[PDB]
């Protein structure tokens, strides 16, 4: 097998910039977490009504 | 549960290392390169093998350790990576990391090589070995991984932390990103429980570097040993009243004010740079963007949890 | 920890220049000492551990640097005595008090 | 390189002191580590009118 | 001293060397064809010129020890050999020079 080069080539600023798309990831699985807490209120409540 | 430090079982900058060459308490061996700010205990360099160890034994039931790095890769793939060790001897030297196998201890490691060809690295791996288990590096030890968390730890802006827990025969890992310069900004990713150590052992740490070359730099290890706060003791009478304490602190808050106020007109009376000012703005810009929308996971958690109790008293 | 070992001003005036100049020639032992405090407290957490004041006792300023055990020795019992609370740091309560 | 160290990992004909860190394929003189201070320096004295 | 020419006849150190990057193991070569392969693989460089950096390796390995020779002894070894191997004076051997012994 082998290893290209490219991977090894990294300007100062990409790695920056790709530092900052990892940092919107964690935010982006924050907001799947809350549409899936928000969507199960949804349907607890909606059902609390006809409950109640 | 209480903290008690144990320097005798850590070492810090930003005097690391004394004017002999050595770290106290701490034998540094192989291609382990301590600094008196951090270690370089494996460089950017084709197979280099450092391991730190505690030169004294340590007997604490149950204890929590924090460690402060970074691991520096040029490329994307990192080779080899890192292990933090509680095994009972002083594995110094051999194959898995840099340090010995078939110890009798526990071995948390840090690969970001993926021999597995499974995509898991970069990861976090707890192994506990009695000393019988061979470490297989080609599967990245997934057969006997008790736990793991895949997450990146290389070339991060700020030094990634680990918080290592063992407490109750609990085994919990807190990690901090390294994307924020907070220091207590730490994350479960991992954890074993009913987890058997030898109650005596030394601590340890280990680093390897294969044909990818990566700098494997700590700048901190702290040791605190965990004593249950039922189990802790709270002896009075020696606080000396006490009052005596509050007489004594307003002074040197008061000094430490005029500190301030002493070292202000001398860097200006005897007198950063744009853009990573600017890159750190956006770093704590993202940070802060966490923080408000975690808050906002409470704030709908505890609406949920108030939610839960109105509709059934209702 | 001898409080004359502590009450040397004009070595924590060899410490204090640049980021204080001024010459105060009345500094009183419990006013340096809190110095001895601030000026060792690398951390920040004002709040001294045995490891900054192995630094202000081994120094940089030649003098045989003393014995690991001996060393243990000493900081093992100043450990043992000056803090009360039981926290493996020295404080304002515990330090200016021992 | 390649094995621009010997077995002892030392360099032939060039003496290494101070931070100057000497691998099989290059010599790492200064590591990225505040305050480092490397050279290597030939063994043997070079008396050469015009060189490259 | 100068190299030997009964260290290139050493065939089993040259399937010594020669394990790893070709898998078929045939023992019937020549001292020619051996001489192409010493001469080929320790021009690491890939220029098809030995040093005195390269011959000294080739004179060493780490064939795994043994004490390791003066680097002054080894110093009249290169500078035997480029004496005697050496006639172009290119700082260099070629195969055709390195044929001559
Ligand atoms: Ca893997
Ligand atoms: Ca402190
Ligand atoms: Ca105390
Ligand atoms: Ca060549
Ligand atoms: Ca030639
Ligand atoms: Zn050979």
């Amino acid at each position: 097998q082998g290893q290209p080069a490219e991977e090894i080539f990294e300007s100062v600023g990409d790695r920056e910039l790709r530092q900052v798309f990892e940092g919107q990831n964690r935010i982006h699985l924050e907001i799947k977490q809350l549409n899936r807490q928000l969507d199960m209120i949804l349907d607890e409540q909606r059902r609390y009504v006809s409950s109640l | 549960p209480h903290r008690r430090f144990e320097y005798k079982y850590s070492f810090k900058g930003p005097h690391l290392v004394q004017s002999d060459g050595t770290v106290p308490f701490w034998a540094h061996a192989g291609n382990a390169i301590p600094s008196s700010d951090q270690i370089r205990v494996a460089p950017s360099l084709k197979s280099q093998r450092g391991s730190v160890w505690t030169k004294t034994k340590a007997a604490f039931e149950n204890w929590e350790v924090e460690v402060t790095f970074r691991v520096t890769g040029r490329g994307r793939i990192g080779a080899d990576g890192l292990a933090i060790w509680y095994a009972e001897n002083q594995g110094l030297e051999g194959p898995v990391f840099g340090s010995a196998d078939l110890w009798n201890g526990v071995g948390i490691f840090f690969d970001s090589f993926d021999n597995d060809g499974k995509k898991n690295n970069p990861a976090i791996v707890i192994i506990g070995n009695n000393g019988q288990i061979h470490y297989d590096h080609q599967n990245d030890g997934a057969s006997q991984a008790l736990a793991s968390c895949q997450r990146d730890f290389r070339n991060k802006p700020y030094p990634v932390r680990a918080k290592i827990t063992y407490y109750q025969n609990t085994l919990t890992v807190m990690i901090n990103n390294g994307f924020t310069p907070d220091k207590n900004d730490y994350e479960f990713c991992a954890k074993v429980e009913n987890m058997i150590i030898p109650a005596q052992g030394h601590f340890g740490i280990s680093a390897a570097t294969g044909g990818l070359a990566d700098d494997h730099d700590v700048l901190s290890f702290l040791t605190f040993q965990l004593t249950e706060p039922g189990k802790e003791p709270p002896t009075p009478d020696k606080e000396i009243s006490e009052k005596e304490k509050e007489k004594y602190q307003e002074e040197f808050e008061h000094f430490q004010q005029e500190l301030d106020k002493k070292k202000e007109e001398f860097q200006k009376g005897h007198p950063e740079s744009v853009g990573d000012r600017e890159l750190r703005q956006v770093f704590e810009g993202q940070n802060r963007i966490h923080l408000e929308i975690k808050q906002l996971n409470r704030q709908l958690d505890m609406i949920l949890d108030e939610q839960r109790r109105y509709v059934s008293s209702l | 920890l001898d409080k004359n070992t502590v009450h040397d001003q004009e070595h924590i005036m060899e410490h204090l220049e640049g980021v204080i100049n001024k010459p105060e020639a009345e500094m009183s032992p419990q006013e340096l000492q809190l110095h001895y405090f601030k000026m060792h407290d690398y951390d920040g957490n004002n709040l001294l551990d045995g490891l900054e004041l192995s630094t202000a006792i081994t120094h940089v300023h030649q003098a045989p640097l003393m014995s690991e055990d001996e060393l243990i020795n000493i900081i093992d019992g100043v450990l043992r005595d000056d803090d009360k609370n039981n926290d493996g740091y020295i404080d304002y309560a515990e330090f200016a008090k021992s």
